[PDB]
């Protein structure tokens, strides 16, 4: 549940200017 | 190739000037957060920058220093865009200041960027639903999903806080949860896919796109209601007359600046051209005079905004 939030934040960082 | 670099900067500048010109067509909404004196400070500083850039444009066109020429052009283009934003903002403020004018009202949601996010998530999910989707495509689609779902939930939180409509307040909060829950569920399937790229995990990830698409589609439908969109200002005839000196001066600056850049573009290729140097001086003076009239117009109305 918390590993998903961490992975999501990684995904957002990779896709944000 | 070096002169070609300078010519390209001129063409970029000319493109930007035509874009920013639209701000002056009918200012019925604010351009930014600047106050009136904020706009005035902005035009003054961009004046200093533009003056410096215009000196560099001529000097480097003459001396054949094409890298510095292109930079002077880009600097000028940025200053001119800064000028126009401040002028368009100041003109709006002047227009709505009139007692018989009505100011505009910003919408709960930025109108197109909601459809932008909807489309980006739809196409990211489309990739994740393709049977041929590769692992790299899962990652790239995941970055798209994460970026735009985060934005959508932020916009939902803000729109909910601003609206006085109780139904809208609850709906935006509900949609934010639907998007957050479905996105987290999709990220769960993506993590399982990463550890074990089986046909089951592939189908699971594909299936998880559907709840997300539904949430984003219901949200986009709901948020597109006109009730939640911006309302343009109703500026009175007196407001229009008051703001016109600012508008026409800024319009004249952009027009003359276009001529200056087009002339400089030719001079960068061949500076041995006394006729065009005179044409450039003509455009330069008209740019300077337009700025002077703009500052004058804005200073005339400044006491009313103390």
């Amino acid at each position: 549940d918390s590993e998903i939030d961490q992975l999501f934040r990684i995904f957002r960082a990779l896709g944000t200017p | 190739p070096f002169t070609k670099h300078g010519q390209k900067e001129c063409d970029n500048a000319l493109r930007q000037l035509e874009t920013v010109r639209e701000l002056l067509e009918n200012p019925v909404q604010p351009i930014n957060d600047m106050s009136y004196f904020g706009c005035l400070d902005s035009v003054m500083e961009n004046s200093k920058v533009l003056g410096e850039a215009m000196t560099g444009i001529s000097q480097n066109a003459k001396n054949g220093n094409l890298p510095e020429f292109g930079d002077a052009i880009a600097t000028a283009s940025k200053a001119l865009c800064g000028f126009t934003e401040a002028a368009a903002q100041a003109a709006y403020l002047v227009g709505v200041s009139d007692p018989n004018s009505q100011a505009g009202q910003q919408g709960l949601v930025e109108p197109t960027q909601f459809a932008r996010a909807n489309q980006a998530i739809q196409m990211a999910c489309q990739s994740l639903g393709e049977p041929g989707c590769t692992q790299a495509q899962v990652l790239s689609a995941a970055t798209i999903v994460a970026k735009h779902t985060s934005a959508l939930c932020n916009s939902c939180r803000l729109a909910s806080a601003r609206t006085a409509n109780p139904t809208a307040k609850r709906q935006f909060v509900q949609s934010a949860k639907e998007v957050a829950n479905s996105t987290a569920n999709l990220v769960k399937t993506i993590k399982a896919l990463d550890g074990d790229f089986t046909e089951e995990n592939r189908a699971q990830c594909r299936a998880a796109t559907a709840p997300l698409l539904e949430a984003v589609d219901n949200l986009s439908a709901f948020a597109s209601n006109p009730e939640f969109s911006s309302v343009p200002a109703q500026i009175s005839p007196e407001g229009r007359a008051a703001m016109e000196p600012i508008v026409i001066s800024a319009k004249t600056m952009l027009e003359s600046a276009g001529g200056l850049i087009q002339t400089a573009r030719a001079l960068a290729v061949n500076p041995r051209d006394p006729p065009r140097w005179s044409v450039l001086a003509g455009h330069s003076r008209t740019v300077s005079d337009s700025i002077k009239k703009l500052i004058t117009s804005m200073r005339d109305k400044a006491p009313g905004q103390l």
